[PDB]
């Protein structure tokens, strides 16, 4: 049976069900990648185009934060959508009330706040049932420097030098292992992180079918349009 | 006063086995006259008719909340109301709005839908009911109308009778206040028929 | 069958055994032994160190509930000190709004309808605590209720609550509390608590002891070390 | 005897159009091993109690099952200790809202009225249990005279001539059917003298004082009594003596 | 409104007069201005009519349940705590000066004043109302202590007539009340059982 | 209005003036100012005609239910209770002065009740504008434990002195004598003022009004 | 099993089987040891991470000048109740000018703990805490465990094969007393190094120290400021 | 509270609870109601466990309001609680129309008061059926309304216990042209056909309901009435 237990339920091993199954609902989801450069946050992911009538513009797996944070889901791309506007919605009011931009560890960490606040009674209508499905990479420029932040459903969030979530996660992690040093540069990371996406896709990989964005001091987010994709493209 | 703001003039006489209702028919804003065909006498069934006076707004709000509520009634019961129980209810809906109250003033006049007996109420600002055997006035020429109808009105009257003396008093009693004239419209409620009639006024 | 799941459900023969696991709560605890003497009245505590990490004071199991009003307790700690905060907010808010102390047998009643509104429903679980609440005044005298997990107040004369609450009952029938002074029940108290403690299973253990009585001027206190150390060589000395 | 769903476990109907946690309810009375006695004559209420104490380190003042309601009623509890208390408390509530609404005191029968209501609703909705606990109320009605009332878990309300609760019930029930039948308009004495005579006949026990609680209401004086042991004494050497 | 209280060793004395006022019109000329809150435990009421009775019947509702939970007779205390509780919390929309007399087994003879605004203080004498000043200098001079029943009584009533005497809003008759250990004893003093003082004439 | 009320060696009488009045102009002539409250219990009413009638509609619906609900015959008190604590509710807002009178188990009992919820039990009452005209003849001729028409014409007098010197009463006397044997309801009890005859037949005639447009619809039985 | 799948169902034995489990994810957490001293109080946190690009998780929170606490289990539940600690601090500061002593806030803890445990489609906090604090009555080490239970110890050690630690501390806590501050966090270090396997060593990227006392804010010690700490330090036996 | 319905559909189509209700009802002691020319009858059996009972505490027969009246075959606590709505929807009916209540509008009311609990959260039926009596318009009414809220005009009908065998006794005996003494008698006959024992005036319990409006009888009338039949 389903209803058995209830969703604030402990595993003999100590672990909330519910929070073990969302993290398994990551396992089928897209591949992300993230690199953090002393010159950028380089995110990479894969739309996965199940039809050729399928438009793939429409595919948005990277978003923009602020003009200096930007994210990349892996899961349940629809529970992302919430969890993004939140995101916005705390960076417009820190500028608000401050006039200074947020850092990404107080943008990720009021994300995480929203994780485990789900529950059936002794909360308020409007409050969620079930955890959120998805796995975010959030890359951006402080004062600090370049900063790449992973969160996962149970609401824990970490700093990252490279970092790779979904499907392919383990193979590609360890490739990410191989390939990172702290002295690397923006383009070759760049240039990594599509190698690695390349060994994982179950496609072939063209300038269509993945999305790169990029984080840079004094440069704002970048999405790469398709030309600069396929300059990229031509050296793989 | 709120109520004199659109005047009006409401008026109901009981006679043998009949009933009269009149009333003015100037909607005007103070001092400016803006129409001359205001209807403030509304039907509540076939021989059942509510007069109201005061602020023209109201008017219109408390005709559609009863029959809102009559409506309803009807529905649920199968029957057809009788004048007292349409005076209970009337007096219900003005009571519940007693400490923000509708600027209005309403008379009640009818047959009984089975033993065909007159009945002719008023009711005041807040739902106090008087049942009279004779008349009932409202409007902002009270004083008027009062001694028009204690002057003109007799026991056992027919319906001829009843529309002349009902419509004397009106005219002669609206002919004195600024606020209220420009034509005057009567209803003879009988067993068999219903007589709309009206007037030949004056038009200042 | 399912007939012990809930506080809502009877079982066919009449009884709520979820307040019965909850006794099974408290049996497992430690002992707390409480005696009245006509002028006053003795709390004893057997507080076992699990570790010795572990600084003195820690888990305490008395309570001082109101200035003229203390508390020993037995069973689940947590439960216990909830219990302890709600007992002081009645306690306060009788004051606030009659205007003197509280009498013992009116807080009793007041916390056992609290206690005995978690036994109803399937919405709540019922409470896995024991416990002796002890008071003095001038017009009211010594009093000693205790109050068990089903909502059950009774006054006493001698009480034990916890694992060892037979042999500590039958220890405390042997005194003539009644014309006995609160310097010697606390040696009683002492010695009781000796004699009921299992070494071989329960490795060791502090003595936690209080009064409140004429003694005090009817507040409710931690007895002075002089007078605990000197009770503690007695009992020691009466196990040979 | 038949079942579908969890018409045991909640407060739903059996196939039969049984509720079975009413008649576990009812068992639950029964767990405490107590009995009560209530007999009415013609100026008088009397309630008869067994009073029990297991331990000599129990306070005796404070094992009561004899209640005050108000001044002029009385009430005795059988069951579940915290639920009786529970219902006590309520009763209290409701007679002096009662008073402080109508401006005069509450008759009897309006209070078992109320808190036979109370227990319907523990009866028809299905996240509360019922109480396992029975109350007999005894006063004085200043139109009808003695009055002696009881009401069960089950929402059920009665005023009676002589009733009893507790477990034995039936046997008690059966001695005051016997008694009643050969009609004496009782005296105070007699009164008191039946409800003794039917709790050591059906107990099997030759009473001490402290064994019984008694409780009486007069017409002479309506306020609710609490027997004293020399009294209750006086009484069980008179029984003897018979 | 005069109402006066004295405290005698073993109990108190309460007395009132007993008229009604709307304006200058006397609505009622036989009121009874004392009140049993409990069985030992009375209160005089001034100012506003209403007022003092709905907060009178509702301190009988609470002491009566507080007396049968604790099976106790009330303290005198107890219900002046009530009484200021209520006036206090209260105080914007009520006109109420108590004043609360009553024996109790512990504390004997006690009187409290709560005047308006809902403060209690403990008194020897409370003395209350819009006649109460004009015998402030009669009861500094008359009062002593180690005073009887009797001589309580008299000296109430001297005050009251003297007050009704001077005081539009006073007159009637008077309403004694003693409660001791034994119980309460009520009194009417009308005509010329009320205490008569020479007027001067040229 | 005159209101007045009191107690006989019996039970109660009670009385009442019959005019309602807007302002200075007269609105009812017949005005019933005696209430139904229970078959034992009645109310006369003064102040604000609306908050009267309602007020004494909702107690004695409530009261009804009471007595329903216990079996017995409703007491005076219980309704001077629900009054006055409603009245206190609302702090004189409801604008309702009240003559109770009753006969039950403990006897006859005459409450006044005022509107900001302050009660006198007294064996004579008045109420109104026409009150202290009123309670002139009362303090000059009421003796306790009268006979019934003793009591009557007591009465009948006092709201006569509100008619005839208070300009807010007029019209009739209405009475109710409750005993606890019966009943008595007298509507009108005196007629003390009449209309004078008409000396005029003003030309009723047909054809007199002159009339613009006419419909008549014929309805079906 | 019936009895296993909510808080307000007793066992028959007299136990609430969420509770234990929500110990359990106490004890699957990375280690943490506390000790107090005359002056000052310790904490000393074995930081790790899933992979090494994945920076150490934070073990060890700031919540006052004068209290700071280190993390084991689910770290959701321990930033809301870091949150709720900062919160009440500040109302005392607020409301009192001063600081709130330490033993009132693990009682204002407890009680919040405590009331999921008995409410129906609640879950207790998966989270056991240690408290370091100073105030008039000195330096102090509170442990906090999901069952709404706290202790006050001279020591302790929670989370993954503490048992070692807590070993080694209680064979040595005669010293503590005594010890000055660098002393002290080498005898922290030496217990938090009994827990790693054996090949595993003390590192400047894995440990994390904070400290408290009398004239020092809480401080949290991470990176090249652990270098001083660390050196001194002999191999393991 | 529960907020979900303890009602629900079965995969024939049948709220099962509600025919466990009507299950308690046909165990209840049998009540019979008779429509005469003039006046309605309502008759139930009152049969106590002892003579320790005392008779005039408690009726299963009861006013409404001046022209209606109540009887109820099932549950007596629930009946208690239906009693206490209807009186207070009576109420509430006369301070809003300044009349007394239609029967056929106290039956719509409470029909609705019980379909209420076969749908909302936490609850259960109502274990009772009612017959309900009325004199309005110069003409009487006799209405039954059952568990699931349904409500039902009769001429004559019998509740509870042996009901059907009440109904074939009723189709063989009724009459319009009954004046209220006969039908009287014919529901005392009705209530005999299923007795146990000797039927005295302190174990049956009788109310009419006339122009008048409606009384219970006192135990001399049944006492004629029943030495009649005999
Ligand atoms: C007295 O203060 C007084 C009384 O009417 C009133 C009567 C009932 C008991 C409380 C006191 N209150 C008043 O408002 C008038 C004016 C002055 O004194 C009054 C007579
Ligand atoms: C009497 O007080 C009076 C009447 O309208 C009276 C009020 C209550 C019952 C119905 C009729 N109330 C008034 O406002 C006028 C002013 C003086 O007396 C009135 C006629």
């Amino acid at each position: 049976s389903e209803y058995d237990r209830g969703v604030n339920t402990f595993s003999p091993e100590g672990r909330l069900f519910q929070v073990e199954y969302a993290i398994e609902a990551i396992k089928l989801g897209s591949t992300a990648i993230g690199i953090q450069t002393s010159e950028g946050v380089c995110l990479a992911v894969e739309k996965r185009i199940t039809s050729p009538l399928m438009e793939p513009s429409s595919i948005e797996k990277i978003v923009e934060i602020d003009a200096h944070i930007g994210c990349a889901m892996s899961g349940l791309i629809a529970d992302a959508k919430t969890l993004i506007d939140k995101a916005r919605v705390e960076t417009q009011n820190h500028w608000f009330t401050y006039n200074e931009t947020m850092t990404v560890e107080s943008v990720t960490q009021a994300v995480s706040n929203l994780a485990l606040q789900f529950g059936e009674e002794d909360a308020d209508p409007g409050a969620m049932s079930r955890p959120f499905g998805v796995a975010l990479l959030f890359g951006g420029v402080d004062e600090k420097g370049p900063q790449l932040f992973h969160m996962d459903p149970s609401g824990t969030f970490v700093q990252c030098d490279a970092r790779a979530i979904g499907s392919a996660s383990e193979g590609a992690q360890s490739s990410l292992q191989e390939v990172y040093h702290k002295s690397m540069t923006l383009k070759e990371a760049i240039k990594s992180s599509l190698i690695i996406l390349k060994q994982v896709m179950e496609e072939k990989l063209n300038a269509t079918n993945i999305e790169l964005a990029t984080v840079q001091p004094g440069q704002n987010f970048h999405m790469f349009t398709k030309e600069e994709l396929e300059e990229v493209i031509k050296d793989i | 006063s709120i109520m004199s703001y659109n005047g009006g003039a409401v008026m109901a006489m009981k006679g043998k086995n009949c009933v009269a209702i009149a009333a003015d028919r100037r909607f005007g804003i103070q001092a400016q006259m803006v129409t001359t065909d205001f209807q403030k006498i509304f039907p509540m069934g076939d021989r059942l008719y509510i007069g109201l006076a005061g602020l023209a707004t109201d008017v219109q709000t408390v005709a559609q909340r009863l029959k809102f509520r009559l409506n309803l009634y009807e529905l649920k019961e199968g029957r057809q109301i009788k004048p007292y129980t349409l005076m209970s209810m009337v007096a219900n809906l003005l009571y519940e709005k007693r400490f923000g109250p509708y600027y209005t003033e309403p008379v009640i006049a009818g047959l009984d839908p089975k033993t065909f007996k007159p009945f002719i109420c008023s009711l005041d600002l807040i739902g106090c009911p008087m049942v009279t055997d004779d008349f009932v006035v409202s409007g902002t020429c009270a004083e008027q109308m009062y001694g028009m109808c204690e002057s003109l009105w007799e026991p056992n009257m027919d319906p001829d009778h009843l529309f002349e003396t009902i419509s004397q008093a009106m005219l002669n009693a609206v002919d004195r206040d600024a606020v209220s004239g420009m034509g005057v419209i009567v209803h003879i409620i009988e067993k068999d028929k219903i007589t709309t009639r009206t007037l030949k006024a004056r038009m200042d | 069958t399912g007939y012990d799941l809930s506080a809502s459900t009877f079982s066919p023969d009449g009884r709520v055994f979820q307040v019965e696991y909850a006794m099974k709560a408290v049996e497992n605890s430690s002992t707390a032994i409480g005696i009245r003497c006509k002028d006053g009245v003795v709390f004893g505590v057997e507080k076992l160190v699990l570790s010795k990490l572990y600084e003195e004071g820690s888990n305490k199991r008395l309570f001082n509930v109101d200035r003229h009003v203390g508390m020993a307790v037995a069973g689940l700690l947590a439960d216990a000190r909830s219990l302890a905060d709600i007992a002081r907010e009645e306690a306060s808010n009788f004051r606030s709004n009659f205007g003197y102390n509280i009498p013992l047998k009116h807080l009793a009643d007041r916390v056992a309808m609290y206690v005995h509104a978690y036994t109803l429903y399937s919405a709540v679980r019922p409470f896995g605590c024991s416990f002796m609440l002890g008071s003095y005044s001038v017009n009211d005298g010594a009093q000693l209720y205790m109050i068990d997990p089903s909502g059950v107040s009774y006054g006493y004369w001698g009480c034990a609550i916890g694992k060892a609450r037979q042999a500590a009952k039958t220890e405390i029938e042997k005194l003539q509390m009644k014309e006995m002074t609160c310097r010697d029940i606390v040696k009683e108290v002492a010695k009781i608590i000796y004699i009921v403690h299992d070494e071989v299973k329960d490795k060791a253990f502090e003595l936690e002891l209080s009064w409140v009585g004429e003694l005090t001027n009817g507040r409710h206190e931690i007895v002075p070390k002089d007078i605990r150390e000197e009770a503690e060589k007695y009992a020691k000395e009466s196990l040979k | 005897g038949s079942s579908a769903g969890f018409d045991r476990h909640i407060t739903i109907f059996s196939p039969e159009g049984r509720l079975y946690q009413v008649e576990y309810a009812f068992k639950a009375i029964n767990q405490g091993g107590l009995t009560s006695v209530a007999v009415r004559g013609k100026d008088c209420a009397v309630i008869v109690t067994q009073k029990k104490v297991p331990d000599k380190l129990l306070d005796s003042s404070t094992v009561t099952h004899l209640f005050k309601i108000t001044e002029n009623i009385g009430c005795v509890m059988t069951g579940m200790t915290a639920d009786s208390r529970s219902q006590v408390q309520r009763a209290r509530y409701e007679a002096a809202n009662w008073k402080y609404k109508y401006g005069y005191e509450i008759p009897v029968d309006m209070l078992c009225k109320r808190i036979a209501d109370i227990s319907q609703v523990y009866t028809q909705n299905a996240e509360m249990r019922p109480l396992g606990c029975c109350m007999i109320l005894i006063g004085i009605d200043e139109e009808q005279g003695p009055q002696v009332y009881k009401c069960d878990p089950a929402g059920y309300y009665c005023g009676f001539k002589a009733t009893a609760a507790g477990v034995k019930q039936t046997e008690s029930t059966s001695f005051l059917e016997k008694k009643v039948k050969k009609k004496f308009d009782w005296t105070f004495e007699q009164t008191v003298e039946t409800a003794i005579t039917c709790l050591s006949t059906v107990l099997s026990i030759d009473f001490k004082p402290s064994e019984i609680e008694v409780g009486v209401v007069t017409v002479e004086n309506p306020k609710f009594r609490i027997l004293t042991e020399a009294e209750i004494d006086a009484h069980l050497v008179a029984l003897a003596e018979r | 409104t005069t109402i006066m209280a004295v405290q005698f060793d073993g109990g108190v004395v309460l007395g009132a007069d007993s008229r009604t006022t709307t304006g200058s019109y006397i609505a009622n000329r036989v009121t009874d201005k004392l009140t049993p809150i409990h069985d030992r435990i009375f209160c005089c009421r001034s100012g506003s009519a209403a007022d003092t009775q709905a907060v009178a019947d509702a301190v009988t509702y609470q002491l009566g349940f507080h007396s049968i939970e604790l099976n106790e007779p009330p303290l005198v205390h107890t219900a002046a705590s009530l009484f200021k509780e209520m006036c206090y919390r209260y105080r914007e929309d009520l006109m109420a000066g108590i004043i609360i007399a009553g024996w109790d087994p512990q504390e004997g003879g006690q009187v409290y004043s709560v005047p308006m605004g809902g403060m209690m203080v403990r008194q020897s004498f409370a003395i209350g109302g819009s006649g109460s000043s004009y015998i402030y200098g009669y009861v500094d001079a008359t009062y002593r202590e180690g005073m009887t029943k009797e001589e309580c009584l008299q000296f109430t009533a001297n005050a009251l007539a003297l007050a009704m005497e001077r005081d539009g809003s006073s007159g009637g008759v008077i309403r004694l009340a003693a409660i001791a250990e034994s119980g309460v004893e009520r009194q009417v003093l009308l005509g010329d059982q009320i205490p008569k003082f020479a007027v001067a004439t040229l | 209005t005159t209101i007045a009320g009191v107690v006989y060696k019996d039970g109660i009488v009670l009385g009442a003036d019959t005019r309602a009045t807007e302002g200075m102009v007269v609105a009812d002539k017949n005005c019933s100012k005696i209430h139904f409250i229970s078959p034992n219990i009645y109310c006369c009413g003064a102040g604000t005609a609306a908050d009267t009638d309602m007020t004494t509609q909702l107690i004695s619906s409530n009261l009804e239910l009471h007595s329903l609900s216990t079996g017995r015959l409703p007491r005076v008190v219980t309704a001077n209770r629900m009054l006055k604590q409603m009245l206190f509710r609302y702090q004189g807002y409801i604008g309702a002065a009240l003559v109770l009178g009753g006969v039950d188990v403990t006897g006859p009992h005459l409450y006044s009740i005022y509107p900001h919820g302050s009660t006198d039990k007294l064996p004579y009452v008045t109420m109104g504008s026409g009150s202290l005209a009123a309670m002139a003849v009362f303090e000059d001729k009421f003796r306790p434990d009268m006979e019934e028409e003793e009591a009557k014409n007591l009465v009948s007098e006092a709201i006569a002195a509100g008619i005839f010197n208070d300009l807010g009463s007029g019209s009739n006397i209405d009475l109710c004598v409750i005993s606890k044997n019966k009943l008595d309801f007298l509507r009108p009890y005196t007629v003390p003022n009449k209309k004078g005859t008409r000396l005029g037949r003003y030309r009723c005639e047909k054809g007199t009004t002159a009339v613009l447009t006419e419909k008549i619809t014929p309805l079906e039985i | 099993n019936q009895y296993d799948n909510d808080v307000t169902v007793w066992s028959p034995q007299g136990r609430i089987h969420q509770i234990e489990y929500a110990m359990e994810a106490v004890k699957q957490g990375s280690a943490t040891v506390g000790l107090k001293s005359k002056t000052h109080a310790v904490l000393v946190a074995l930081k790790r991470a899933q992979s090494e690009l994945a920076a150490h998780q934070k073990k060890i929170l700031h919540v006052d000048n004068h209290i700071g606490i280190s993390i084991a289990g689910l770290t959701a539940d321990a930033r809301l109740l870091c949150n709720f600690m900062r919160q009440e601090c500040l109302d005392s500061r607020f409301v009192f000018d001063r600081p709130l002593p330490v033993s009132r806030l693990v009682s204002l803890i407890g009680s919040k703990t405590q009331i999921p445990t008995q409410r129906y489609g609640r879950r207790p906090y998966g989270v056991g805490l240690l408290i370091a604090g100073y105030d008039d009555m000195g330096p102090h080490i509170f442990q906090t465990c999901p069952s709404a239970n706290y202790f006050d110890c001279r020591a302790m050690s929670i989370g993954a094969r503490s048992q070692s630690a807590r070993t080694y501390l209680e064979r040595h806590m005669s010293e503590f007393m005594e010890c000055n501050l660098n002393e002290l966090v080498k005898h922290g270090l030496r217990a938090l190094r009994e827990t790693l396997p054996a090949e595993q060593d003390l590192t400047t990227k894995n440990v994390s120290i904070g400290i408290v006392g009398k004239d020092l804010e809480f401080t949290i010690y991470d990176d090249d400021d652990v270098s001083p700490f660390l050196e001194g330090l002999e191999e393991r036996p | 509270g529960y907020s979900f319905s303890l009602t629900t559909f079965s995969p024939s189509g049948k709220l099962v609870q509600i025919e466990y209700a009507l299950a308690a009802v046909a165990g209840g002691a049998p009540s019979v109601g008779i429509k005469a020319a003039n006046g309605v009858v309502l008759a139930t059996e009152k049969k106590q466990k002892s003579i320790l009972y005392d008779e005039r505490s408690v009726h299963k027969v009861e006013p409404i309001t001046k022209h209606i009246g109540l009887v109820y075959s099932g549950m007596g606590p629930d009946y208690r609680v239906l009693v206490h709505r209807a009186r207070k929807l009576a109420q509430q009916y006369y301070l809003v129309y300044q009349e007394p209540i239609p029967t056929a509008q106290l039956v719509q009311r409470v029909a609705s008061v019980m379909q209420e609990y076969t749908q909302s959260g936490g609850v259960r039926p109502f274990g009772v059926s009612l017959l309900i009596c009325g004199w309005n318009e110069g003409r009487p009414y006799l209405f039954q309304s059952d568990p699931s809220g349904a409500y039902f005009a009769w001429k004559a009908t019998a509740m509870g216990k042996n009901y059907v065998n009440g109904k074939t006794f009723l189709e063989k005996r009724y009459n319009e042209d009954l004046e209220l003494e006969d039908a009287i008698h014919t529901a005392i006959l009705t209530l005999k056909e299923s007795f146990e024992g000797q039927m005295t005036e302190d174990n049956i319990e009788v109310g009419i309901c006339n122009e008048a409006g409606f009384r219970r009888l006192t135990p001399t009338e049944v006492k004629d009435y029943l030495a009649a039949i005999a």
